[PDB]
RNA sequence: AGCCAGGAUGUUGGCUUAGAAGCAGCCAUCAUUUAAAGAAAGCGUAAUAGCUCACUGGUCGAGUCGGCCUGCGCGGAAGA
């Protein structure tokens, strides 16, 4: 999964979660959207 | 890469960047990419950044570059020591003061050139924003 | 009345029997013969005209052919031995290729109205005509 | 959605087709197609033109708002999914038995064709429209 | 519905100034005809949210002063170098 | 002006891959071509180079999961190929004036 | 905000006849039937088909959405 400094929203279906204070970018349709940190 | 077409002198001052800048209002276009930080932007970032905006707009609209470098900056050849005379001018620079205005642009939406100016400003430096034309 | 299974409205000129390089392999896609358009293609075709381009159903099922009713063939192409020019747009406001006259337009548009859907004739009259419109063709009204 | 003037403007617009309307039926496609849209309103063309109104807004500040000021039994009509459908030419015409028949006419469902009003009755298949 | 209240000045200069643009208000002027020129402070959101459409900058306006009410026009405007603020205004008097 | 070879090329494989085949088109230089069912079996009348025709068995063989199969014969010359027009020396030699044809050239 | 509905005939439209068929690029960007529907933002096709969103019904029943300005914080932040 990517790491970026800066992680927008890539499709449509991104989610954005901020999970053990790292914020996240779930998304339930394309796995490789799914990227950390930012 | 924008450079004066011959000049008095071939080298000068460093000089300070303080002051509000000029270029305020926008004075052409119906848009504007108003530089809000306080830095010296190279000819390479600007021809650069022009680029990647003349194709953002593709072969539509209209845009002007209110800036020009006509600043001269020397730099000292790797391995050299302290002296020896002033170094050689490796490019030219525009010193920008906030607020003011660099690029303009019109004939196109003010969305499309809300998406243009955000990637010209992210291949500048200095901080920017986005500004339009209030008439009077 | 079934839904979508396997109907597609695309083939040439009605005079052009089996057909390979214009539909060819899209009518025989499916388990359809080839000779299915051909033999069948031409016992209503004979009835109107031939060397125009006419949609038709072609609902296939598991019976090897299939049922069909033969529709109404697309303004674009009617406006051509109707039109004087057989060309279009490509430069619709950029120069007027051609023109009409409602008077002509409106009086070829209720001869489709058998395929159309409108409360009224002047509805399909408009729609018609604006689809001239688009060919860069401005009617004389 | 555009505010009260074109809710209110749509509405009242409705209410000036029930002072030169009369017999009305219901009818509620949970489930329809555009294709029954070339059945009852190809109808509409089928009698004279556009004017006949579906007019498929039941909200009970909407359609049962127009209410109040023109057919107040028609209110109980206002739950569920509902269109109201007004006539004009010929008084207690066919439209209403093309409800019922379409439904049976591949069309899912059709609001139990419980009719509206001009005995202020209930739902009944009737024939006994003059022709 | 171009009306806006505003206060008369006292201390003008640098100083008072910009204690009071850093105080959601700032200064501007009334100034045309044979009458000496009025220093004006008013509040700064409404203006702000004024220039908003073009009549602000062609059509009378009408500030009202002491309860005095004064029909002018926006010859003159300063923005501020790059915020989104206002910063003085030239009330030319109609 | 380079010419080069571009025989024909059918093949059958089963219809519930046939749609995948077609994703073969796009990745091979052969044009598309008239095709038809038959049963459960499909078959399509391609038309691609023999210089890229080599690969399309590998192409079929792993497709078709073995499933697949296909026949082709060379024809049709012309066809224009690129880029740069690369060509394979080269000749000749073992014969008389050869040393006036390169005199010819300067 | 979620919820089964709907989201059309020619448009195989003229285009360089190999196709561009709402969606490579063109320009046009019709108008009807209408509670609504761009001759279409994305996906998917050799091109279709197909799957979505715009939009609008109803179910539903109270506040909710998007910018601006700023305060203080999180990430970006790895060495013997």
């Amino acid at each position: 999964m990517k790491v970026r400094a800066s992680v927008k929203k890539l499709c449509r279906n991104c989610k954005i979660v901020k999970r053990d204070g790292v914020i996240r970018v779930i998304c339930s349709a394309e796995p490789k959207h799914k990227q950390r940190q930012g | 890469m924008l450079q004066p077409k011959r000049t008095k002198f071939r080298k000068m001052h460093k000089g300070r960047n303080r002051g509000l800048a000029q270029g305020t209002d926008v004075s052409f276009g119906s848009f504007g990419l108003k530089a809000v930080g306080r830095g010296r932007l190279t000819a390479r970032q600007i021809e650069a950044a022009r680029r990647a905006m003349t194709r953002a707009v593709k072969r539509q609209g209209k845009i002007w570059i209110r800036v020009f470098p006509d600043k001269p900056i020397t730099e000292k050849p790797l391995a050299v020591r302290m002296g020896k005379g002033k170094g050689n001018v490796e490019y030219w620079v525009a010193l920008i003061q906030p607020g003011k205005v660099l690029y303009e642009m019109d004939g196109v939406p003010e969305e499309l050139a809300r998406e243009a100016f955000k990637l010209a400003a992210a291949k500048l430096p200095i901080k920017t924003t986005f500004v339009t034309k209030t008439v009077m | 009345a079934k839904k979508v299974q396997a109907y597609v409205k695309l083939q040439v000129a009605a005079g052009m029997a089996n057909p390979s390089p214009p539909v060819g392999p899209a009518l025989g896609q499916q388990g359809v013969n080839i000779m299915e358009f051909c033999k069948a293609f031409n016992a209503k075709t004979d009835s109107i005209e031939k060397g125009l381009p006419i949609p038709v159903v072609i609902t296939v099922y598991a019976d090897r052919s299939f049922t069909f009713v033969t529709k109404t063939p697309p303004a674009a192409v009617l406006l051509k031995k109707a039109a004087g020019i057989k060309s279009g747009s490509g430069k619709p406001n950029k120069d007027k290729v051609g023109k009409i006259s409602r008077a002509q337009l409106q009086e070829i548009a209720q001869t489709k109205a058998a395929d159309m859907t409108g409360a009224d004739i002047e509805a399909m009259t408009r729609s018609i005509e604006g689809t001239a419109r688009s060919m860069g063709l401005v009617v004389e009204d | 959605m555009a505010l009260n003037l074109q809710d209110k403007q749509a509405i009242v617009a409705e209410v000036s087709e029930v002072a030169k309307g009369a017999l009305s039926a219901v009818v509620a496609d949970s489930r329809g197609v555009t294709v029954d849209k070339m059945t009852e309103l190809r109808k509409a063309g089928r009698e004279a033109g556009v004017y006949m109104r579906v007019v498929r807004n039941t909200l009970l500040r909407r359609a049962v708002e127009g209410t109040p000021f023109e057919c107040l039994k028609d209110a109980f009509v206002g739950p569920t999914l509902i269109a109201y459908s007004m006539e004009h030419p010929g008084a207690a015409a066919r439209l209403f038995k093309e409800f019922a028949k379409a439904n049976a006419k591949f069309e899912v469902k059709a609001a139990a064709f419980e009719g509206e009003l001009i005995p202020a009755s209930q739902i009944d298949r009737l024939a006994t429209l003059p022709t | 519905m171009f009306t806006i209240n505003a206060e008369v000045r006292k201390e003008q200069g640098k100083g008072a100034s910009r204690r009071l643009r850093a105080a959601n208000k700032f200064p501007a002027i009334i100034y045309g005809g044979k009458e000496a020129p009025l220093a004006i402070e008013l509040d700064h959101d409404k203006v702000m949210n004024m220039q908003a459409k073009a009549e602000f900058y062609s059509e009378v306006l009408t500030i009202v002063v002491d309860g005095k009410e004064i029909k002018v026009k926006a010859q003159d405007v300063q923005r501020h170098p790059y915020k989104p603020k206002l910063q003085h205004i030239d009330f030319v008097r109609a | 002006e380079l010419l080069e070879p571009y025989l024909s090329f059918k093949i059958y494989a089963p219809q519930e891959y046939l749609s995948r085949a077609y994703n073969d088109a796009p990745k091979y230089c052969a044009n598309i071509v008239d095709t038809q069912l038959k049963n459960n079996e499909v078959i399509l009348s391609g038309e691609i180079p023999a210089r890229c025709i080599q690969e399309y068995r590998s192409d079929l063989t792993f497709f078709t999961n073995g499933r697949s199969v296909c026949l082709t014969e060379l024809k049709g010359y012309h066809v224009t190929t690129g880029e740069p027009v690369c060509q394979p020396r080269r000749p000749n030699s073992r014969i008389d004036k050869v040393r006036y044809m390169f005199n010819k050239i300067t």
